[PDB]
RNA sequence: GAAAGCGAGUCCGAAUAGGGCGGCAUUAGUACGUCGGGCUAGACUCGAAACCAGGUGAGCUAAGCAUGACCAGGUUGAAA
RNA sequence: AACCGAACCUGGAGAUAGCUAGUUCUCCCCGAAAUGUAUUGAGGUACAGCCUCGGAUGUUGACCAUGUCCUGUAGAGCACUCACAAGGCUAAAACCUUAUGAAACUCCGAAGGGGCACGCGUUUAGUCCGGGAGUGAGGCUGCGAGAGCUAACUUCCGUAGCCGAGAGGGAAACAACCCAGACCAUCAGCUAAGGUCCCUAAAUGAUCGCUCAGUGGUUAAGGAUGUGUCGUCGCAUAGACAGCCAGGAGGUUGGCUUAGAAGCAGCCACCCUUCAAAGAGUGCGUAAUAGCUCACUGGUCGAGUGACGAUGCGCCGAAAAUGAUCGGGGCUCAAGUGAUCUACCGAAGCUAUGGAUUCAACUCGCGAAGCGAGUUGUCUG
RNA sequence: GCGACUGUUUACCAAAAUCACAGCACUCUGCCAACACGAACAGUGGACGUAUAGGGUGUGACGCCUGCCCGGUGCCGGAA
RNA sequence: AUUCCUUGUCGGGUAAGUUCCGACCUGCACGAAAGGCGUAACGAUCUGGGCGCUGUCUCAACGAGGGACUCGGUGAAAUU
RNA sequence: UCCCAAAAUGUAACGGAGGCGCCCAAAGGUCACCUCAAGACGGUUGGAAAUCGUCUGUAGAGCGCAAAGGUAGAAGGUGGCUUGACUGCGAGACUGACACGUCGAGCAGGGAGGAAACUCGGGCUUAGUGAACCGGUGGUACCGUGUGGAAGGGCCAUCGAUCAACGGAUAAAAGUUACCCCGGGGAUAACAGGCUGAUCUCCCCCGAGAGUCCAUAUCGGCGGGGAGGUUUGGCACCUCGAUGUCGGCUCGUCGCAUCCUGGGGCUGAAGAAGGUCCCAAGGGUUGGGCUGUUCGCCCAUUAAAGCGGCACGCGAGCUGGGUUCAGAACGUCGUGAGACAGUUCGGUCUCUAUCCGCUACGGGCGCAGGAGAAUUGAGGGGAGUUGCUCCUAGUACGAG
RNA sequence: CCCCCGUGCCCAUAGCACUGUGGAACCACCCCACCCCAUGCCGAACUGGGUCGUGAAACACAGCAGCGCCAAUGAUACUCGGACCGCAGGGUCCCGGAAAAGUCGGUCAGCGCGGGGG
């Protein structure tokens, strides 16, 4: 959710995906379609959503931890030194990676699980399945 | 530096509001309203709101001088004077906004019966 | 070369390393003129607010002074 | 003595004026800069950069190749560094498995780029000395980054093109964009962009389909089996889940916890029987049951149906202030659009006949300056 | 509310809570006074005054009043 | 009028008062001879209320006279 | 010093992090020599660390201070001698626009350390810095204004500047102007416009949950997708040889996200009085007190008493209450002059319309004889609000 | 033909690590050490003077693909350049260039001078 110790500011750029993994620690997954800025205020927001639907047996391996600290608009005149790096944190998500994934639940408790938590997503996403092998 | 006064201002402020908001509940004996005996009781409530307004103004006319006479000792330039004002206003106006809102519910009970 | 001064050589320095110049593709040119330009003067032309010097008047309004002028009527009612 | 924070008149100079405005005859040639550095400098100026003139030089320039060297944007990636995803495991750091991020990480790492000698298709600049300059914030646009809601016809670097000082055609109108850089003359021809129903020229041309919104004429999350095309799950002498009538069986017999929660408020778990057949329950309604249905069965109709997954097109989402509109008219008997071809149209581009100007060399004449002549290029606007 | 009062002013945007005042106060000056005008040990104004007189400052009917702080500043005084 | 913070908070007059008069006191930043507080009379002073009257107004209407309009006479301007 | 880049060089931003204005009588010179961090097993006035020892060990440690490069044959850790932490010089290069700046083979003079080849002209390198002028102090006996000295001058050396706004005016310099003046600017602000739209306003998606039961009657966490541009604002592009600024009064008018009416759906809608959402701008939307207000509170009403545009519509229409000229006062800041999105009393805003547009009214010509006069309607404007009451009723309705 | 000793190039397709073969010749241990010379303390190192024994140990050759190390066909990232797309984030088409990693595989070396031995 939040970092422990980092620098001042960072950068921003849209690059290709380096992790063409579909299945990770589970069965189903969640892959985006178009680049978007995932704010840290969304991971925890959808977290409780996938918790109220899962009754005894709901584990999620979130690996989309935000690591792109940005600035925030003042409230008067943006002329002078830098800005305040105290607001929120995002992370570039290139279409081809996984942001959500579970294991144990049934099909009906999966097709709807990832369906509910997706309206707040700037872009559209989809689900995956087996037939995914890369390395040992 | 504003991130330091902001806390000292909100803490002390909310500390009082949260206090009076609980003291007003000690005034309500039970139901409130026994033949004409409704407006006379409101008099006690007026004191709670009156003391509240001042309490919210004190911090404003106390924490301000702590910075105004501080930025004059060659430490902080201008452009911060008005910045500090809009900082205490969001606390003063918000406080009064909660007071009037609270009294609106309390009065609806003291007159309910 | 700072200079003494020495010289088709002279300074750095008691060294033979370089800078300046000579020889080498070698002008040495000078004076008058016209034309580009530079400098100094108004110096492309027009324009200050202001600065200084001398002088103009209080027949302006500000006041002093000398000497004169003026204040219908009615009311009130002090001391003594 | 009618604009007194210092009168008025005359002189000191037409004070200074780094700021403003204006600067007068023609043609031909070249052709800038808004960059860097320093500045009580930041609209100012110096030096260089860039321009021109001329004197020396006279291929060293210029792109294109080849070999040779240096970087370590893009990417990547883990065993370095800072953070980081799940379990192990240990008394948590570490170590392991799986999985990561990164302007300021890097053992990897290209494109392209840069220095060099070398030459050809090339080609015709390059430089040195010296005269005279102006410019010394620059603007947009794609690309590559900072700022900044990766908000501004925002700002600040890099880079290319245009503008700036370049018209002409195109994008209705329009420095920026697209096609192109205008020596002169031609009621002459071929094109580029872009178009070819009518307002202007040029197929209301062809073929295959997509459309039916009048889309084409500022948007999206998200919705609708709207239509076109691709691919996966169960069946017709199982004569199909969906349409029409019937059954839509029981038992068993505790929860936490209520006046109740003994199918459907939340937290468990969810066997059996009779059978052609009946649920480890996808709803509604009640205080719990009743009652309307799901799966499964009989019959007669039953050469077809039901669930999504991908794209081409489109509908909803769509709310503005002087009257409306794609430039307009209109356009589906498409003048909309994906692909296919051809013809034409259409710049001052290329071309034709004539001519003038700038630079070079080649036949000239005269004793010379010089003139005029033909040839190539130019005529950069 | 402001000021006590009558009185004055910003001739051509402000007459007032301005200023002015009567009244109170601190101080200065006895000399050819302090003080001021003056190129001038010239002249004159302070005054043909002379200290409850004269300049300066501030304050301002009248009434109850006029606190604590001289470190710093300035003011007088001291003084090996 | 000094009190930024709302109209601060009760009170007074009003149908209803971000004003005004009494008070409270939290005086952001009262106050003693840049004087405090108070004061009868005076002020073309400022502030609030009441009485009276009223075209200030609800709405104006009508009348008048001076232009304006028409013809003869004289005939300007800023601007451009 | 990195980072920021269009990848050699270079390069902006009040762009992202960090250091210098030294230090070292010797971490310097020369020559010898020493295998670091860190873990692990086992021992000590030790039970975190170190220390001793032994394994491991692409060195993961170190290098005085900043980062980076460099990273072991060592610059890294010790010792002896030593003090070139040198004079006279620089072939040829790096870099700069200029002036600086950096690196350097080889020469000489004389020295230092190894045995020797050799290395040695400060320090692992990059910051630890400053022109020029003016003057201090040692060496040198170039000038020295008649000759001879001397004064003073010149050259070597070196010292002095916290010139720190550091390429650096004087030896030496703070404020204020609402008394303000001149030259200029929309290459720079306030009004307005514009671009924009974070903020504002509002619409839509998801369903946490409230709502007895139930997610959507109503309300909708958390999070999201757009819209409009009336708000704070950002940028500041026409406009500073002048786009008059708030508000009101006057005149209006246009949009819808419709306050009232008008028709509809859903309701958790019996009626009744509502809610809500949909459609729908014809027309309408009061009077006062306070306020300078827009805005808001209150009074008395109403069908209701809408939101916003129009240069926050309207000053060549008015007002001038508000604020941004002068005087004056108060608090407060200022030593002073003076000062304040602090309050306060005062305070001249400009008879004569050209053109467009506009309300009226005429003069011409045309409308194919010249007249009188009666009409069609293309088109165009105006108007269009609403309550109460009674009749059906005290009926459907509902326990009332 | 072999092998040992030095010293080079090469600078992990030569390194570590399991184990072995080797000491006659060479090689190291070991022995001793008043003094040359020498250890912050020790002659472990440095070093002077020198057997046998030994060759677990340092070395030297050799086998084994545990791990290191190198590592290409295809293919994707990026992409000069050429031509476009979406409001934008950002994205594609054509001609070449075109690497990380990971897949196959390949190894624990190869080339000299010199002096000493059968």
């Amino acid at each position: 959710k939040r970092t422990k110790f980092r620098k001042q500011f960072r950068g921003r750029m849209t690059g290709d995906a380096k992790g063409g993994d579909y299945v990770a620690f589970g069965d189903y997954g969640l892959i985006a379609m178009e680049p978007a800025w995932i704010k840290s205020n969304q991971i925890e927001a959808c977290r409780i959503v996938m918790s109220r639907h899962f009754r005894r047996g709901g584990k999620i391996y979130i690996r989309i931890f935000p690591d792109k600290p940005v600035t925030k608009k003042p409230a008067e005149t943006r002329m002078g030194k830098g800005k305040g790096a105290v607001e929120y944190w995002v992370s570039v998500v290139k279409p081809g990676r996984v942001m959500f994934e579970v294991a144990g639940v049934t099909e009906e408790q999966a097709k709807e699980a990832f369906r509910l938590a997706g309206h707040k997503l700037p872009i559209q996403t989809k689900m995956v399945k087996r037939e995914v092998y890369d390395e040992a | 530096m504003i991130s330091d006064i902001r806390k000292d201002a909100e803490v002390r402020m909310d500390k009082c509001v949260e206090a009076f908001k609980t003291q007003i509940s000690k005034i309500r004996t039970g139901g409130g309203g026994t033949e004409e005996r409704r407006k006379d009781l409101t008099k006690i409530v007026r004191g709670e709101a009156e003391q509240a307004r001042v309490a919210v103004r004190n911090v404003r006319r106390d924490a301000n001088d702590k910075v105004k006479a501080l930025l004059k000792d060659k430490e902080i330039s201008e452009d911060d004077d008005r910045r500090s004002q809009d900082d205490v206003q969001k606390l003063t106006d918000a406080a009064i906004k909660k007071i009037e809102a609270a009294l609106a519910d309390k009065e609806a009970e003291l007159m309910q019966f």
